[PDB]
RNA sequence: AUAUACCGCCAUCUUCAGCAAACCCUGAUGAAGGCUACAAAGUAAGCGCAAGUACCCACGUAAAGACGUUAGGUCAAGGUGUAGCCC
């Protein structure tokens, strides 16, 4: 998936520029996993880091 | 397998009067 | 339908030379012969021997100058001289042409026991008469 | 016998059998064997001065020499390796970006249209295939004749887009005809805020029904895959569309362009009625947003307020608003489009 | 630096005047009436899109409202003059064989082009193949007759619109004016009417060309000094 | 070049829109003239229909 | 062995005049279709016919005769793909 294919992308609550890519800029909702294709494991880590 | 292969080519300069 | 020595019509992208563009019924009308000797004149002999020699010389030159010949050979015989006129391309270096000329003339002179000469005319590319 | 041998062209023409009755009514690859061969190189490994080796060495003319058995083995082995590498490159397969499905032509890009004769260019336009069909016609002599019919769409992503059909015996010729012709039949599509349509569009073209809904930003393209392709060429980012009746690709494409080209902008509505066009957004509260004002005089009499509008409603829209629409296939999660 | 002043004094200046070439002095409702421009075809031949321009029917013979003819003719002549002023290519078209010779002479005299012969398929939509890749198409097409000789619209009306070429056209009561850019309702049969049209367009084009030379010459004299 | 869809709008609207969209690099020679002195009616293609029922032509007899 | 993998050389309609790239237009941009000379959408390189040439003429006779049709004929002219035999 997009997160797991690049080992230099780190899902961290401080790396906000990466987290913004998984949030809708118009509605503020977090994209569901099939939208971007991230696996369930990384989608949970993204949801926790975003929160 | 897949066969919808796009292969672009152009005619040869063999049309000159 | 007749087939012999006919380059058939295509999509207009096949370049043909002047010789290739004329069917057999144009021989002596619009195109000449590729070999001239006295063997086929009335009352002359040794037509069979001249023919075998011509067939060999064409194969020899084709494989001796691979990818260089831009047209068919013209074979001429006067007395016991044998002149080979060939139109070649300008891809090989001149040194290799001079080597192959000195090599082929000498080898053929000893093979057919007669003075053989090779005249080369170079062209930048195969002369196109029409696109069939 | 030396006199029974033939040339390479004659040998390949026979072995390939590209011509023949078997290849006429639907009833092996050539290899150039003179490719890596060097004039003068033979099995015995002789070094001919002036042919396969330099004529002069150290200012002196070289003499006839012959490579040693070991040195000739390396030359032979090196030539076989050079052959495998050359052949390996051909077996390498290019990574194709598939279209709607793996083996379909639909959705695949064809690149920009070819530059016109008068130095005209179309680098700003992208081309997409919508349909490839093998059409057959019966002829007196040959019988069942095979041809190709292609439908392609072009667009610059900024409102200018068009489509065209291409027909030819060969597929690549049909591709050329279609995309070069489409760039001369361009529509201009008005876009609201450069991302959606100006209003809901509902039309029928022949037997194909298309219903399009204006959507806010971030909604995406939730439409028939062919409509998604065309919307990307036009520059529409957010829209919902539903296709009903016949799903004929050509009628779908032609119907889509008719509806999108016949839409009324907000400025055209303001000029036609001589009134302000005011937009109300729930995210902006009761703030009235004027989107268009009439360039001519402004009317003084309000628009008549009919207590009950006599507009025809779509049962699918009403049934969905009442929570009575039940479908396991609606509102499914999908990849970003 | 100097190009903007050129295009501003020569190309943009005439577009700021309602009648820069004074084409309203070339005709009047009376002169059109004396040329029988108001006589139309019988009511049984009327085209539906011509009803707005018809004053009425006098004993089953449609009468063309010359008040509208005058306003349409004013716009058509004004547009033709501006295009001649801008050095546009003007092509006259007409399949009426009674006036073929007249129209070809008028085109040669005003320095423009005529096509009164059989119109071959693709003269406009396939011109680059018929003439050459660098051929320049007409900037304006003037139909003195919009119908071909089987009483159908001349194919060039459709093809001029396809190639986005504006068209001026005399439209009789049996003609279809929907695709004509500047239609002029009028009689296209009587020699007096056709002769009047040829004089008006020829004079409008000749004046505009002389005006372009007067303005250019004056612009150059003032430029040096 | 210009769109050849002669039944979609008019030569003016099609030209104006393609000029906006940057498709046409230059405006044609006639565009500025049309804009300054437009025709009374925008030349839009229309399909002629026969009249049915009680529809009649509004042409009156001249007496 | 396979002419039903083919080159090569041919039969046949042909004692024919048609074939066709590249475009354009019509049919709502469907499979498809495209002429009227007081002409109404077709333009067409090239190929064939024709013209030239051979024989005693400009006549005649030869020669020529495209694209396609019959998986037509020939693996036994020669060559050759595939398969098979190698005391
Ligand atoms: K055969
Ligand atoms: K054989
Ligand atoms: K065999
Ligand atoms: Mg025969
Ligand atoms: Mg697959
Ligand atoms: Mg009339
Ligand atoms: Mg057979
Ligand atoms: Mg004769
Ligand atoms: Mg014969
Ligand atoms: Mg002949
Ligand atoms: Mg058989
Ligand atoms: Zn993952």
């Amino acid at each position: 998936c997009p997160i797991c294919r690049d080992h230099k992308l780190h899902v961290d609550f401080r790396n906000v520029k990466l987290l913004e890519q998984f949030v809708c800029a118009h509605t503020g909702i977090i994209f569901y996993a099939p939208y971007t294709g991230v696996c369930v494991k990384q989608h949970k880590r993204l949801t926790q880091a975003i929160q | 397998r897949h066969t919808a292969f796009v292969i672009p080519k152009k005619n040869v300069p063999t049309s000159k009067r | 339908k007749n087939r012999a020595a006919r380059v058939r019509v295509s999509k207009g992208d096949k370049p043909v030379t002047y010789e290739e563009a004329h069917a057999p019924h144009y021989i002596a009308h619009r195109k000449g012969w590729l070999s001239l000797h006295t063997g086929n004149l009335d009352g002359e002999d040794h037509a069979a021997e001249r023919t075998v020699e011509d067939v060999f010389l064409r194969k020899f030159m084709w494989g001796t100058f691979p990818g260089c010949l831009a047209d068919q050979l013209v074979l001429k015989r006067r007395g016991n001289q044998l002149e080979i006129c060939a139109v070649v391309l300008r891809q090989l270096s001149p040194h290799k042409y001079y080597f192959l000329v000195g090599y082929s003339e000498t080898l053929l002179s000893y093979f057919y026991k007669c003075p053989v000469r090779l005249h080369l005319q170079t062209v930048p590319s195969k002369v196109v008469y029409k696109y069939l | 016998s030396f006199f029974t041998k033939l040339t390479a062209d004659e040998l390949w023409k026979g072995a390939l059998a590209e011509t023949g009755a078997g290849a006429k009514k639907g009833r092996k690859k050539r290899k150039d064997l003179n490719r890596g061969q060097i004039i003068g190189e033979g099995r015995y490994g002789f070094l001919w001065p002036g042919l396969n080796v330099p004529l002069m060495k150290n200012g002196a003319v070289q003499t006839i020499a012959q490579r040693s058995k070991e040195e000739q083995e390396k030359v032979e082995a090196d030539m076989i390796q050079q052959r495998e590498e050359w052949d390996r490159k051909k077996k390498m397969k290019v990574k194709r970006e598939r279209g709607w499905s793996g083996n379909s032509w639909g959705g695949i890009s064809l690149g920009p249209p070819d530059p016109g004769p008068c130095g005209e260019t179309y680098e700003d336009f992208d081309t997409r295939i919508l349909e490839v069909r093998n059409v057959f016609t019966m002829t007196a002599k040959e019988g069942r004749k095979k041809s190709i019919r292609v439908l392609v769409a072009v667009g610059n992503g900024k409102g200018a887009a068009g489509f065209s059909i291409g027909k030819a015996t060969d597929r690549m010729d049909a591709f050329r005809k279609a995309k070069n012709r489409a760039v001369h039949h361009l529509h201009y599509i008005e876009r609201y805020e450069d991302h959606t349509i100006f209003h809901d569009i509902s039309l029928r073209f022949k037997r194909t029904h298309i219903k399009m809904k204006k959507q806010p930003k971030g909604y995406g393209l939730r439409c028939h895959r062919a409509i998604i392709t065309i919307c990307r060429l036009i520059g529409i980012k957010d829209m919902y569309a539903k296709v009903s009746g016949s799903i004929n690709m050509l009628s779908l494409t032609q119907g889509l362009f008719r509806g999108l080209s016949r839409q009324e902008t907000h400025q055209q509505l303001a000029d036609k009625k001589g009134l302000h066009v005011v937009e109300i957004r729930e995210e902006c509260g009761p703030l009235p947003i004027v989107v268009a004002s009439p360039r001519g005089p402004l009317r003084k009499d309000p628009e008549p307020e009919d207590e009950v509008p006599d507009v025809k409603l779509d049962w699918e829209d009403v049934k969905t608003a009442q929570g009575m629409k039940r479908s396991v296939w609606s509102n499914l999660k999908r990849a970003a489009t | 630096e100097d190009s903007t002043d050129f295009n501003d004094k020569i190309l943009n200046e005439p577009l700021k005047h309602s009648d820069f070439f004074n084409v309203k002095e070339l005709f009047s409702v009376r002169s059109l009436f004396d040329a029988r421009v108001h006589l139309g075809h019988k009511a049984g031949c009327r085209h539906r899109f011509m009803e707005p321009y018809i004053f009425g029917s006098r004993l089953d013979h449609d009468i063309i409202d010359l008040e509208q003819t005058a306003t349409h003719l004013q716009l058509a002549l004004n547009f033709t003059a501006h295009m001649a002023y801008r050095k546009g290519i003007i092509l006259f078209i007409s399949r009426n064989r009674q006036f073929s010779y007249l129209i070809e002479n008028m085109a040669r005299d005003c320095g423009e082009y005529a096509h009164t012969r059989y119109f071959r398929g693709g003269m406009l939509t396939n011109a680059r193949l018929l003439f050459g890749p660098t051929v320049r198409l007409p900037d304006l097409i003037i139909f003195l007759h919009t119908l071909n000789n089987i009483f159908e619209p001349h194919v060039a009306v459709r093809d001029a619109a396809k190639m986005n070429i504006p068209t001026v056209g005399i439209v009789d009561t049996n003609c279809n004016p929907c695709l004509i850019t500047y239609p002029v309702p009028g009689n296209d049969d009587s020699p007096l009417a056709v002769h009047l049209y040829c004089r008006l367009f020829q004079t409008a084009i000749t004046r505009a060309k002389e005006k372009r030379q007067q303005v250019e010459a004056l612009y150059r004299l003032q430029g040096q000094k | 070049a210009g769109s050849r869809l002669e039944t979609v709008g008019s030569i003016f609207s099609r030209t104006r829109d393609l000029v906006r969209a940057g498709v046409l690099k230059e405006k044609p020679l006639w565009f500025d003239v049309y804009d300054a002195f437009p025709p009374l009616r925008e030349p839009v293609f229309q399909r002629p229909r026969v009249r049915y029922g009680k529809a009649k032509a509004p042409i009156q007899d001249i007496w």
